[PDB]
């Protein structure tokens, strides 16, 4: 799973992970990931 | 006048946090308690019961201190030991009303009652906000045949150690509350049996790791019985006659003892709170209905604590506060976090995560990693090694599922495998993790080595 | 010529980690060992230390006891504690030499030296293999001005407790082991004087956690003299007469002391090693070059430890074993982990990471997050607070640089901080990682709260 900071950042930036494809490590979602999905 | 932005009821570890947490963000807030300031935890709970905890463990190690030349005859006042403890706790709830000050929190003291979706009415007088967050606790459940009295005590009665120890204790439950009352009974000298209507005692817990506190309890004396259930009893002369019964009923026994401790439950605190005038859903058991926000049916009340789930830790309380307080604020948070729980016994026990039955059930290729503490050299410097480490894990993923400990400064070490949870660790983030040498925190590490069949300090 | 897939010279914690692994890897293992099975670590270093100390915790913590009614008039034999010492040593080491044998490695007893880049020659006999792996640690180190003697002890001589405890001690050196010895000796009764060279004790890691150690310290009677170094001493019939002077030089300054304990460091054990007759290089301190494979200038030849490079730690010691082992196994590993530190002191010290001024060097936006015991729950249930906990982190990414912890347990704590660094946690994954209440390890949870200036239980 995501680390809370990441899934917090989800929430605020309204960013569903659930449809998101992590580019870290073994598919890890990164900050960034999220910030790229939000707009 | 005055006017709020937010009314939370009670001043537990859910409703402090929530009420300092909203202050934070700007509310204007108003915390109702009808009680003492701190709620359960700090008054009759968590606090005052880890505090006789530590005299009971200081006492009981000084008989493994005579190994390495502390002679001593230590004698235990109970009388001095309550005041202490009332100490502990007076300090802590006192902070607890500073805190609130500091942070323009208003206090107010008396019993709330909605007499409406965002109304509420303490003492005849009515008080309005926009948001409402409900942290009433919980409180003792009544056990069918052993209704409280003089001679059936319930948490609270059992912390006044100092009010005539029984000599023969029965405590009925082996949930952490039991478990840990009961050592420090048996510490402090009382014969004591414990039952437990389920197979193994923290029925909620690893069967393994549990079992292992559960052979360390008996070796101190406390007499254990699993798949056993109390059916009534009746007061003699010579003491209370108990009827013990198997789980699923028939061989019916007595047990002779003086006081009974009945540790089966809680009850969420939401009868009379005029859930009922203002629509919020509770369910069949008493839990007032929220979602990942805390939100209850009825939009800017929230439940958080006890009063709204189980498992009906303080941590737990605390955490919802926040996320209440937060959504109270306008923000979007949510509880989706691991929540670990602890025993304060000797040994601790401490768990986070998937049990192995529930790993399996949730579809995940189970795979374990033990790790004895018997080969801990810290745990030897500390004058015994009695306990273990338990890791769960995917096999195909490799990814951490669940970590139960049983051993001294459990509680302290499961925070390391709620992050490790958090953070999506794998069972090889956990072993490449350099733990200090010699700590008991090593043995999280060793058993994740386990767990790939390369531990060093055991043979694999 | 008796040959092997490797041969590991030392059997402390990093070579016998290194035979283990290499074992469990396939490989058929010689291990040597000139003196006692385990190591400085497991003889003379972290095990005795830290049972003394907590012998001395234990007479120590019933002062508090007496404050909740534990009455006592301890006397602590010194013979019996040294011999509960001895006794968990020996258990320890025996254990190392099972494991060994356990894992198929052959134990050699004697002095090992290379005559070639891969063959060593041990009382007399030729020894060939494909890898060799250097772990023969440190020995304590000489200060100028104070040749070991009768008054001037190593800390191997300052574990034996029984052998009678001077009225006064002078103790030279902050650092773990000068810290850890000279509050043993203080609790056993001793008058204790501790001088630094540096500005503050634990020069290595955070100054301000190192500063309320010190402090802690100094309420128990050992003064400690930082900015200060021992020069030299004079022995008359009333004593050492120790000259000591600013760091920088100038007016000297006398104190009185019975002993004195010379814990300025350790020396590499590198020579008459035959390095010179392999090839291996050696820098100017005596430590083995080696890059993060563990590898030395000579390929298939491996220093890992003591030996190799400071932090002279045994976690590291085990870890790069580990890694050497592998490699020499055929795998790609390397070293490149967060290595943490912790002194054993009441209260303990842990580090991991970086310190603020580490941090700024690295180009960081530096920005610091504290929590004071004294707001716990929990130190207050163990008999009063005394501590503190302080993150560090990035301003701008919010990326967790370094954790700095004083107080019970720092030691046990310390390796959730080093979890959280290697996973690449922020400061906001702490602070939403749901911690046990009450616990010690709630402090490093609402010091993350505090970078954010939303602490709960503390006023930001
Ligand atoms: C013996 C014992 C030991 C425990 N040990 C631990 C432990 O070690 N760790 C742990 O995590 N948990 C422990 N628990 C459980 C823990 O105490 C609870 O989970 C925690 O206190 C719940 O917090 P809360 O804020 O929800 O509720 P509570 O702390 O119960 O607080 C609710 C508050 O609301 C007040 N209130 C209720 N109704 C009203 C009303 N209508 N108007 C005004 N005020 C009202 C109450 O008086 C109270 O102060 C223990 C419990 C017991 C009994
Ligand atoms: C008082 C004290 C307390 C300490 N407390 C701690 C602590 O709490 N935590 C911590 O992390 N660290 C502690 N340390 C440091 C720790 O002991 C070392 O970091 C650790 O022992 C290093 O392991 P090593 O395997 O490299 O070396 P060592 O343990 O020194 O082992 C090297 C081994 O090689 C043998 N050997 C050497 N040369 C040869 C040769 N030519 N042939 C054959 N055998 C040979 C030696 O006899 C020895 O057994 C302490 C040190 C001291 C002095």
């Amino acid at each position: 799973p995501a680390a809370p900071s990441i899934r917090r950042l989800a929430r605020e930036l309204g960013v569903d992970l659930t449809r998101l494809r992590g580019t870290g490590l073994a598919g890890r979602i990164t900050e960034e990931d999220v910030r790229r999905a939000a707009g | 006048m005055k006017t709020y932005d937010l009314i939370v009821i009670g001043t537990g570890p859910g409703g402090y946090h929530a009420a300092i947490r909203a202050a934070q963000l700007g509310l204007k807030v108003l915390a109702v308690e009808a009680g003492e300031v701190g709620g359960v935890c700090l008054n009759v709970g968590c606090i005052p019961t880890k505090a006789l905890l530590h005299a009971a463990e200081t006492l009981h190690h000084l008989k493994v201190a005579e190994g390495f030349g502390l002679k001593a005859k230590p004698e235990l006042d109970l009388k001095k030991l309550g005041g202490w403890r009332d100490q502990v706790v007076k300090k802590l709830t006192g902070g607890v009303g500073t805190l609130l000050k500091g942070n323009g929190v208003e206090l107010l003291r008396g019993f709330a009652r909605l007499v409406g979706p965002k109304e509420v009415e303490v003492g005849g007088e009515r008080y309005g906000a926009k948001s409402l967050i409900l942290a009433t606790g919980s409180e003792p459940l009544e056990l069918k045949g052993f209704p409280f009295g003089e001679d059936v005590w319930d948490s609270t009665r059992a912390l006044k150690v100092e009010e005539g120890l029984p000599k023969r204790l029965l405590v009925i439950g082996g949930g952490a509350v039991g478990l840990e009352l009961g050592q420090v009974y048996r510490r402090l000298g009382a014969e004591v049996t414990l039952i437990e209507y389920m197979p193994e005692i923290l029925p909620q817990g690893d069967p393994e790791t549990a079992a292992l506190l559960r052979r360390a309890l008996e070796k101190e004396g406390i007499r254990v019985r699993t798949k056993t259930k109390a059916v009534g009893y009746e007061k003699k002369k010579d003491g209370l006659h108990v009827r013990l019964e198997p789980a699923e009923g028939g061989e019916g026994e007595e047990v002779v003892v003086d006081k009974v401790l009945v540790a089966v439950g809680r009850k969420p605190r939401t009868e009379g709170l005029g859930l009922e005038k203002a629509g919020v859903k509770v369910d069949e058991r008493g839990f007032i209905r929220v979602n990942a926000r805390m939100e209850t049916s009825v939009p800017g009340v929230y439940a958080i604590g006890d009063a709204a789930r189980p498992p009906l830790l303080a941590h737990k309380a605390m955490r919802e506060g926040l996320i209440a307080a937060e959504n109270a604020a306008g923000k979007d948070s949510a509880f989706d976090y691991q929540v670990p729980s602890v025993v304060y016994t000797s040994p601790e026990w401490a768990g986070v995560g998937l049990t192995e039955e529930e790993a399996k059930r949730a579809g995940y290729k189970v795979k374990v990693g033990k790790f004895p503490l018997a080969a801990s050299g810290r745990a030897l410097t500390l004058g015994g090694a009695e306990g273990m480490v338990k890791v769960v894990g995917d096999e195909e993923t490799d990814l951490l599922l669940g970590v139960f400990i049983v051993g001294p400064q459990a509680g302290e070490l499961i925070a390391e495998a709620a992050l490790a949870l958090e953070m999506g660790a794998t069972l090889t983030d956990l072993a490449l993790t350099v733990h200090p040498h010699p700590t008991l925190s090593e043995s999280l590490m060793e058993a994740a080595e386990a767990f790939h069949k390369q531990a060093i300090h055991i043979l694999n």
